[PDB]
């Protein structure tokens, strides 16, 4: 559930964000409210695209849109095989470990009889 | 001649063997270390399968008599005694005896 790979991140100058918070009836407020709904609905389809201003103030740009990813290496322990070992560990005590694939199971039943 | 000239040295063979063991598996402790093992799901399973066939073997036991008429009468009495212990059966005895594993 928490593997947010490829999530959308948006960067906006704080002048617009701050103006909207203090002026609910200003043009900045309308555009901010539009972004909060448009970004939630941003799927992939027949008309998906992005258009951002290209202004620049420093070495970094004012507006940007990037898709995040894990900056490094992911998980290593492969929890899948951990569970399989423990399941065979449990069923072996009951003689029913063959489901993980005269027998052991038949001989085990004779003990109870 | 007809005279022993030595001893089995039971009292020495033990006392060397208790030193040459890690101290968690010497006599007065091994009783605890056995029951603190077993709760491993691979150790229990190995012992359980061993007892499964030991009980099976000593369930349908038989007494084999000799050739003379005296032996046949003795074999019948032996079978009666071994199958009429008050509150005990050979399967229970076999699964108690096999605890030396």
């Amino acid at each position: 559930t928490k593997d947010m790979g490829g999530v959308i991140e948006l960067k906006i100058p704080s002048q617009i964000l701050n103006k909207a918070a203090m002026d609910p009836s200003s043009p900045e407020a309308d555009m901010v409210r539009g972004l909060m709904s448009d970004a939630a609905n941003a799927h992939s389809g027949e008309q998906s695209f992005f258009m951002l201003p290209s202004d620049t103030k420093d070495n970094a740009p004012q507006y940007s849109m990037t898709l995040k990813g894990i900056d490094g290496m992911g998980k290593q322990y492969s929890t899948a095989q951990l569970i399989s070992d423990r399941k065979k560990s449990i069923l072996d005590r009951l003689g029913a470990g063959f489901i993980n694939v005269q027998t052991i199971h038949t001989q085990f039943v004779q003990r109870v009889n | 001649r007809m005279s022993e000239q030595g001893t089995f040295a039971l009292a020495k063979v033990q006392v060397d063997s208790e030193r040459m063991k890690a101290e968690e598996i010497r006599w007065p402790h091994l009783i605890g270390t056995a029951e603190s093992m077993k709760q491993d799901a691979t150790v229990a399973t190995g012992l359980d399968m061993l007892y499964t066939f030991v009980e099976k073997a000593f369930k349908d036991f038989k007494v084999i008599p000799g050739e003379s008429e005296e032996s046949k009468k003795a074999a019948k009495f032996i079978e009666y005694c071994l199958k009429n212990m008050e509150g005990q059966t050979l399967r229970q005895f076999a699964r108690d005896a096999a605890t030396f594993n």
